[PDB]
RNA sequence: GCGGCGCGCCUGCUACACCGGACCGCAGGCGUCCCACGGCGGGCUCAGCGAGGACGGAGACCUCCCGCGGAGCAGAAGGGC
RNA sequence: CGGAACGGCGUCGGCCGGUCCCGACA
RNA sequence: GCCUGCCCCUCGCCCGCCCCCCAAACUCCGAAGGGCCGCGCCGCCCCGCCGCUGGCCUGGGCGGGGCGGGCGAAUGCGGGCG
RNA sequence: AGUUCGGCCAUCCUACGGCGGAAACUCCUUAACUCGUUCCGAAUUAGGAAGAGAAGCGCCGUCAGGCCCCGCCAGUACUGCGAUCGGAGACGUCGUGGGAACACGGGGUGCCGAACU
């Protein structure tokens, strides 16, 4: 009972290393292909994929166009920007996704608009003025002359579970003005019978947190202290959540322009490579450790 | 009666006698097989303004 | 002299396995036995291929399994060590720190012997996981766990000794 | 050959190389194509639709039509004593852009630039034609100490 | 009678080996390819003598078995089984074919003629190149006098002209009489067993 | 020569590195099958190397782990995943 | 002196070697 | 070496290590030799047309006008077309 | 520095042992909900933020396997076209052209873009 080894030089010689992104697993190559296959006739005309990545403490939205090398991140808004816009806590809930979306969309429409400096873009496409759950497809209506900037959705590798955070970021961009192809069946409240404005009007307002916060205080205040600690110090009571969301949405739509925040580039020690002549020496000392003993 | 089958001997000389004739300019850029939309764009655009084959 | 608190050991899950060929309704009868103990619906695994010695024929349900975790896992496994007199064979611990034992009588686990439910033997296998193993199962960022963090059988026997005061 | 399928005698040709098995690098689909671009054709088994017949492998051609999801390469094939302008439709993956006149595109601009510098300073024009190597010159070489070479015996073998 | 060996002499056809397309390969007569003291110390057998191949040719297996039997006997009778190592280096691999013409001929009766000439495999045969060693006899000092004779007594059995050579190499070991010895004082020769290799400077230290 | 069918068709050879290349030359198939064995979207990883676990061993199940495909994709073979 | 495996103190050459003016038991 | 004493030996298998010789329907690699296309028209500035494109003032095509230039491998020879 | 979207796909891998985190990331953290699980919040979804470098990940090792480069192999094997060259043949030379491969040493161990902190 003593067996063969899988990692033979034969296995290694034939190993076909996957693409660096595929090995890491961040990017699914098959979807990227279908999202980025611009029909050849158009040529240079660029294609926008609305990446909505999800992370433990942040939700990242950026509108991107893939050139032969760069992915040309056009304009980007992340969850960490939202406390500046007035939401102190809950920077990764469904409601915060519908805000991350307005943050990206309204920045994109204005950035294109200031360069245009004419009767175009945001004045042509204010979009839904307020955050409401009604179905709104921006390009479905007039779409006169300058068409709404349409970007296709990139769910990443995350799974399209009914009413996931990533779906609600898409609504946020749609609220801003960017037409993003959508059906809203995934959105909660879309029973085959109908789309519930309510299921969206409440989740977009962060009332999912409100039910739990109030219930937690009654059944077990001590758990509610540990579970929602940041919410308590911030003073956003479950009742106050609705007001916070309306104000933030109002500020986001009116003044999207982002301001630069400074970054400190700390350098880790990064003990450098041992010099090659010294590298041979380490074996030479070891040889003495075996010979002289 | 048993007979010969197939052999290309001499076929090369026959072909290269005066052969290797270029396919001709008319079929170098012919409109057969082109995008149907491209053809309609080219014809409609040429008609307006300078190439007014129209009356 | 303190290990990082993530280096603790947790019972990730317990598998429960029966192999009642297929008979006429025996697999359904074991479904009743598994349902009460784990409070879960046991899923019927299926026979692969058709063999001569047993009666599997590439489609007969041959086994029922449920995976139990957390508080249920501790109690169902603690039952299994009492009925095994807090004694386990030493070699049961495996290469990936996974160990198992055999359970005669579905009744011995405190289930009442029934004329209606005939005795069905089951077997157990408990998987031990070090907090931080998510790197192996997450849909995104799926990468193999490092050597230290993997439970070596020696380390897991120590966690079993500490957890149930068992002997080998 | 008693059988003649559209994939006949393609055991080694249509096979991918040693460690390039897999999806196409995304760059192939993304690259831009302009009508009149030479496109070398390299048949692959990466996808099984849009594969041209084995003869069309390696036949540099120009793109007659930039259709949606496809390209239209016209190649020159030898039949009897006549070159025929066959027009084929390939999916982008099975086709690649060609350097072809890479030297020429650089040559015309570089030669023109030499004239452009010349219009100011550099009144003489360096002859702007390639010369086929040409035959050596004086290159007087110092013998100094030269190793004597003597043919060897049929010994070491 | 297997026919005269001149019928299949010379590498006339492209090597056709025993394979999934080949069926019914008859049987190489020669089944033993190493005779004598196969178990050997590289140190105990200083010189090796080989039979070099005079011409590109095809050598029948029955010859390879026949030669093996005769050459081995002469060293065995004089030098002894202990003093000789005999290696048939060429293996019978190519299987030649033989056309079957038996019984009556005609129309709708037993097929006869050169129509359908592919032959049922017969005579497993060996492929040789000019200069490929056929036989390798390794001996101690004691058999140095009798080694050449054993090779030649059997030379006639091997088809065509051949040559007898003394290896400047020390034994089967690739190294020569000098190199082997240079790496014997310097402790640079791992002894594998029948053969040996230089210790080398590669591999993880421990 | 009707004993065979290279008498339509296909895979790998023979084929002599573009392609085209003969033969009652080799190694084989085809004349069907499947509304799911189809299309699409989602999930998933397969044959197995081990090391473990009532009965339970060559072998049946259930676990992990390493798993470049070593699996199965209706049938010939070769690509391909 | 169509033509081989083998042989040829037939005749001219060459290669790798040992002896022998301590002249090839005196 | 022994009621069974397996207190364990010799050959194997299996796994590591070398070694001898192979493939036409084997290929990590892979020549010679073959194929296929180019070797003069560019650079600039504008301006039209488009029922097409696109978020756009984006494209590509197709034209037209100016300007800065020019014959840009060797050798043979007049090519094509019914 | 670190993340995201990427390009080229091993000098980017695989294995082991160290070293590291401020932020970033991961692990984490639970299930009223939306959802999610041939059974199983393992995964997946939703809602969090008490820990933590132990993994992942980033950095160094290691006569480390591979991968990559240059020698060597070697004018070697082969081979284009010529010889009323030499051979009973098998085949081999010689003229003018080319020119491998495996072993075997010596080294190398990602880089490029776009946005944000």
């Amino acid at each position: 009972g003593w067996v063969k080894v899988q990692k033979t030089r034969s296995y290694f010689k034939r190993f076909q290393v996957q693409f660096r992104r595929r090995r890491e697993g961040k990017t699914d190559y098959q979807a990227r292909k279908a999202l980025i296959i611009q029909d050849k006739n158009k040529y240079a005309t660029p294609r926008y994929r609305f990446v909505v990545r999800r992370t433990n403490k942040d939700i990242i939205c950026q509108v991107t166009a893939a050139e032969l090398t760069k992915d040309r991140v056009v304009c980007a808004a992340y969850s960490h920007e939202l406390p500046r816009y007035g939401i102190p806590v809950g920077l990764t809930n469904y409601a915060a996704a519908y805000a991350t979306g307005l943050l990206c969309g309204r920045r994109l429409l204005e950035k294109l608009s200031v360069g245009i400096k004419e009767n175009a873009l945001a004045q042509l496409y204010p979009g839904l003025d307020k955050a409401t759950g009604e179905e709104y497809h921006p390009d479905e209506n007039e779409n006169e002359e300058v068409h709404a900037f349409k970007a296709f959705l990139d769910i990443g590798l995350a799974r399209a579970s009914t009413g996931a955070r990533v779906f609600a970021a898409m609504k946020g961009a749609v609220d801003a003005g960017l037409n993003i192809p959508h059906s809203m069946k995934r959105f909660p409240g879309y029973s085959k019978d109908g789309f519930d404005s309510s299921a969206l009007r409440d989740r977009i307002m962060g009332k999912h947190v409100g039910d739990y916060m109030a219930e937690l205080k009654a059944e077990d205040e001590e758990t509610y202290r540990k579970r929602f600690s940041k919410y308590i110090a911030a003073k956003v009571e479950p009742l106050r959540l609705e007001a916070m969301y309306t104000k933030a949405h109002a500020a986001i739509r009116a003044n999207p322009q982002a301001v630069k925040a400074k970054f400190e580039i700390k350098k880790p020690v990064r003990q450098a490579r041992l010099t090659l002549k010294e590298r041979k020496e380490r074996i030479d000392a070891k040889k003495l450790e075996a010979l002289k003993q | 009666a048993k007979l010969k089958n197939h052999t290309s001997k001499n076929q090369n000389r026959k072909d290269h006698r005066n052969g290797i004739k270029k396919p001709k300019k008319s079929a170098y850029t012919s409109h057969k097989g082109m995008c149907p939309k491209y053809l309609r764009n080219l014809r409609r655009s040429r008609a307006n303004d300078p190439r007014q084959s129209l009356r | 002299e303190s290990e990082n608190p993530m280096r603790r050991i947790r019972i990730e899950k317990l598998v429960l396995n029966i192999c009642i060929g297929g008979e006429g309704d025996a697999l359904t009868k074991a479904a009743k036995v598994l349902q009460q103990l784990t409070d879960q619906e046991p899923t019927f695994s299926k026979s692969r291929l058709t063999i001569r010695g047993f009666g599997i024929r590439r489609g007969q349900k041959i086994s029922t399994h449920v995976t139990v975790r957390g508080e249920k896992a501790r109690e169902i496994i603690e039952r299994g060590l009492r009925v095994k007199n807090f004694e386990l064979p030493y070699s049961c611990f495996s290469t990936t720190g996974n160990f198992g034992f055999g359970i005669t009588e579905h009744i011995d686990l405190g289930i009442k012997y029934d004329p209606s439910m005939g005795i069905y033997g089951m077997d157990f296998y408990v998987v031990l996981s070090r907090p931080g193993f998510r790197v192996n199962k997450r849909r995104a960022q799926q990468q193999h766990v490092g050597a230290s963090h993997k439970i070596t059988p020696d380390e897991a026997r120590a966690w079993v000794e500490r957890e149930f005061e068992v002997v080998y | 050959t008693h059988s003649q399928g559209y994939r006949c005698k393609t055991r080694y040709c249509f096979a991918r190389k040693f460690r390039r098995h897999g999806m196409a690098n995304l760059t192939t689909y993304n690259r831009v194509y302009k009508l009149g671009q030479y496109v070398n054709i390299k048949v692959n088994g990466a996808y099984h639709k849009g594969m041209p017949h084995r003869y069309y492998n390696g036949r540099t051609g120009t793109i007659f039509n930039i259709g949606p999801r496809a390209l239209g390469v016209q190649i020159q094939k030898r039949v009897r004593g006549r070159i025929m302008l066959k027009r084929i439709n390939v999916r982008l993956e099975h086709v690649h852009p060609s350097d072809c006149r890479k030297n020429h595109l650089e040559r015309v601009a570089a030669n023109d630039a030499a004239r452009r510098l010349a219009k100011e300073t550099g009144q003489p024009v360096p002859c702007l034609k390639r010369q086929n190597a040409l035959p050596r010159a004086a290159h007087v070489v110092s013998i100094a100490s030269a190793i004597d070479i003597t043919p060897l015996k049929y010994d070491g073998v | 009678g297997r026919r005269p060996a001149r019928c299949y002499r010379y590498q006339k056809n492209k090597p056709y080996p025993k394979s999934r397309f080949c069926r019914g390969v008859p049987d190489p007569k020669i089944r033993y390819f190493d005779l004598g003291n196969r178990r050997a110390k590289v140190n105990d057998f200083p010189y090796c003598f080989h039979l070099l191949s005079g011409e590109k040719e095809q050598v029948s297996s029955e010859a390879l078995e026949a030669c093996r039997i005769a050459c081995n006997k002469y060293i065995a009778k004089k030098a002894g089984k202990d003093s000789f190592h005999l290696r048939i280096r060429v293996h019978p691999f190519h299987v030649i074919r033989i056309n079957k013409m038996l019984s009556c001929a005609g129309a709708d009766r037993l097929q006869t003629g050169m129509r359908g000439a592919w032959g049922k495999p017969q005579g497993t045969v060996a492929r040789v190149s000019i200069g490929q060693p056929l036989l390798s006899v390794r001996c101690r000092a004691s058999a140095k006098d009798y080694v050449k004779d054993a090779l030649r007594r059997a030379k006639f059995k091997i088809p065509g002209r051949q040559a007898i050579v003394e290896s400047r190499n020390w034994g089967f070991t690739e190294f020569t009489k000098e190199e082997y010895e240079d790496l014997r004082e310097r402790g640079e020769l791992q002894y594998d067993g029948n053969n040996a290799h230089r210790i080398s400077r590669k591999g993880p230290l421990n």
